[PDB]
């Protein structure tokens, strides 16, 4: 406002308990300085003023503003900030994600005075956490329902076969499934187009696992992909999926939107049906680490709107400087209380308040040398898809599962017996793989890997 | 008064036509809050009430209007 | 079939009629070509493969997947380079254009032998445009329903917005209708809070309107947030908002998606009500130069599912090159036929095979001083939003309507004599302000006059 | 096998560099002979029949262009 300190640059100011804080890291035009942009920021995510000549008839006022009361530099970046503010709890609306979203970062990302923002993290109170629904079942609900303890779960798109007919398609869900896997899942790109459309292949991929579980002895499914073009045809989609008998279906949340993902996370908790997200079109949100919205951010989002899967990424193949980041918030979306520890990436502590869990989904170009590392890391308490993994073994689809289904049970039962899975990974899957000419082929296709001279 | 662009102050955010403020003083009464001489039709005459500010003595800030500050969005977006 | 073919890069590929085109401006890592590149583009936006060892089982291969077809390089910048790709039409669904998007900006954007990547501009063939169902009404209706011919829409905001109660609200919009205004706003940011909830307001903004416009004779209007938490409580408030009898309602389809948007616009059509989309959240994904969606691809995605009204920004202020690319995609939303014009962004000749248009809306802190140049540029279809050029009036709120009522009279009048208006507007405004007090206070309170060239 | 390196393109360009952008290698049990040479097992495959690896075909799939033909993208690495 003045050489008085702007009325929202509060630096000795504390946050209540039911303040939704927000904290962003942003970069300034050349001549303009740290503690008015902060404050700048602060004024466009509310009343859009710093005076006091609109929002003044008789009292209202001071209530619902953003004050911000933290600027801090980022060390080894040049010219970067971040800025903690923080909102009222009268400001938002009470069970809807849309509104937050379009309070929050509703207009600032377009202010001039800004060269760059990005939002890098949030905390919710508990007295707006206990206003959602979250994730229809959890983690416990769902490892009940399906009958898997111990292990993690494995999977296995078919991701690069397109133009199939749906009885083909079938055909091939029928082999995965029958070889050893538990879960199957469409390609994201497959709709209802015309050479193949839904209905066909609801009704042979239903077959496909009506005969496998019988034949095999234990629960199996596969994720349908119900988006759709409007609220009509998906719940019309997701009712005849219900009726086949269908314990799992599919939807992605970005492009269909939060809305839709919202009403379809009621239906399945009403009817009893478990829902995987998948997480498409996010790197034109957060893959440049100057603007955008992090995805840890999305990931809290969706823990409170709905979902009991969610793809995470793997973290193989990462440095420290981001497997520390991923491992962060994938305890984000799993546990029930995170202390704040700003090298994993968790900037504020959040307390979940009994709210359950979801589940993380690893994925993307796998294969057998890589199941010590996953089960290490992961811990068992996820999903592990195999897209080329699987369907490429030298003689045929059941095979590969089979070899697959090996390897992870020989991980996990060294684990129980306390040897290490760092060093003696290799050792592991080859003493394995001698009574066995499936995992025998499958390590000879492939080639290992000796993260990082021992460990790593 | 009228001063070529929208003037933000030395290196800072802060509008400089009311220096934060956000009102300014009306350039018609000069404060005084009593016209000065007749208008339109001899139907403001000297004596009475201003006829811009009607007594208040202030007014909204231009550029900035009521903002206190440039680059926001109900002062800038005609860019 | 090796590649050192890249089977992929086809240059002297021509594409069909009934292909859809896609322009991407990348910029790769150092060390990796542009063919490669453009190939890689091509790939990973279809069956993500180069050989034909995995898909090409049963003879079967070539008809679903795109090709690249010209990689030139970007005049001035260095480093960066435009590519053309070319997708079959059996690939997308009918009337889903979330399929569109996950289908081509899905996974390509998360590629790692690029450095950066952005979507300019996207061509639907005629066969694709006829399978959905755009614009509830178009323009010519929507003049018709309205009845106001000749001359732009006016409309005003409401920044007092935080902490008014229901009643005071419908007092305010009732000031300001009666003024001579055409349209209130209702912000963005209130749907349901606890301190005013929607029913309630609902109520007192239908109860002004019936007054204000019994008493006018025109056709008044309240843009009425019918963003909800879901499908069900999106659905009960616009059919709350049918029954009091509101003729147009307003959402936003950025945050609340496309498979509600598509929703609400089947329900409006079907009911007779008109759709303002509001394009809230739209800087996360469109502001940097060098990574993202620009703006126009997502306006032609709207063209496509539904809307009657869409927020565009002023253009009065941006100095050349940045300025003549908006425009460009006004015309995307108007026009019928827009033939290649890479100077002003399009990329593309596209055709609408007689879809309707939408209207643009123009908005951001614009007082009565820049009526002129407005009314020259966007022409008599669109709307004109005023912030604090409405409430700011030292008399009021009635007055500061009356104020830019009068303006935007003389201005159009002014026009249609044959005047220019960016030379004399300010001489023309002068002239008007004299023989009213509303004009003449309004001309002295915004203080700048113009950059009159 | 055929190359060494963990999982690596072509100098420049980003085919791969194990499959030479063919997406297929050749069988190394057989060296595209087509039939076993030794018994590879306790008794279950005795030499003089079908190649235990790659059933006859001569030719498997590769393993760093994972069936794809260069080094990016949901076949050949980890998302992010």
């Amino acid at each position: 406002v003045k050489d008085y300190k702007l009325t929202y640059y509060t630096p000795d100011y504390t946050p209540k308990d039911t303040d939704l804080l927000a904290a962003f890291r942003f970069s300034p035009q050349p001549g303009v300085p740290a503690d008015e942009a902060g404050a700048a920021i602060a004024a466009e995510s509310s009343t859009g003023t710093w005076t006091t000549v609109w929002t003044d008839l008789l009292t209202d006022m001071d209530r619902y503003k953003g004050k911000c009361y933290h600027i801090e530099p980022v060390q080894g970046e040049e010219n970067s900030y971040f800025a903690f503010i923080a909102y009222p709890l009268d400001l938002f609306e009470e069970g809807s994600v849309t509104n937050i979203l379009t309070s929050i970062v509703g207009n600032v990302f377009g202010f001039k005075a800004i060269r760059s923002l990005r939002l890098e993290d949030i905390r919710f109170p508990v007295a707006l956490v206990k206003t959602f629904q979250g994730p229809p079942h959890g983690i416990q609900v769902e490892r009940d329902l399906l009958n898997k303890y111990g292990r993690p779960m494995l999977g296995c798109t078919i991701k690069p076969k397109l133009g199939l007919s749906a009885k083909n398609y079938g055909r091939a869900v029928y082999e995965c499934l029958r070889g050893g896997l538990d879960f199957t899942k469409d390609d994201e790109n497959i709709n209802s187009q015309p050479f193949q459309r839904w209905r066909d292949r609801f009704l042979f991929v239903a077959d496909a696992i009506h005969k496998s579980q019988a034949e095999t002895g234990e629960i199996k499914g596969h994720y349908l992909n119900v988006t759709a073009p409007t609220c009509e045809e998906m719940m019309k989609r997701a009712e005849f999926a219900k009726e086949l008998g269908m314990p799992i279906i599919m939807h992605d949340f970005l492009t269909a939107g939060f809305t839709a993902n919202t009403t379809l996370a009621k239906w399945c908790r009403d009817n009893g049906v478990l829902l995987h997200i998948h997480r498409a079109m996010h790197a034109v949100i957060d893959r440049q680490r100057n603007h955008g919205i992090h995805f840890r951010v999305l990931a809290k989002c969706l823990r409170l709107s709905g979902g009991d899967h969610l793809h995470s990424g793997t973290v193989v193949g990462k440095l420290e400087g981001d497997k520390a980041s991923t491992l962060g918030f994938v305890d984000l979306m799993r546990e029930d209380h995170i202390e704040a520890d700003r090298s994993r990436g968790v900037f504020f502590t959040q307390d979940w308040a009994s709210m359950p869990g979801v589940l993380p989904v690893a994925s993307g170009g796998i294969h057998v040398w890589h199941m010590p590392a996953l089960v290490e890391i992961f811990g068992d308490d996820s999903v592990l898809q195999f897209g080329g993994g699987t369907l490429g073994h030298p003689w045929g689809n059941a095979p590969g599962a089979t070899a697959n289904r090996v390897a992870l049970e020989a991980c996990v039962q060294a684990r129980n017996e306390g040897r290490d899975l760092y060093r003696e990974g290799g050792d592991i899957l080859r003493e394995a793989g001698k009574w066995s000419p499936e995992l025998a082929a499958a390590l000879d296709l492939w080639k290992e890997i000796k993260f990082e001279f021992e460990t790593m | 008064a009228n001063n070529n662009p929208q003037g933000t102050k030395p290196n800072s955010l802060v509008c400089a036509n009311c220096e934060g403020e956000g009102c300014v003083a009306c350039s018609q009464c000069k404060g005084g809050g009593v016209n000065l001489i007749d208008h339109f039709n001899g139907q403001f005459k000297a004596g009475a009430l201003c006829w811009l500010c009607r007594g208040k003595k202030e007014v909204l800030c231009g550029d900035c209007n009521g903002a206190g500050f440039i680059g926001g969005f109900l002062s800038t977006f005609d860019e």
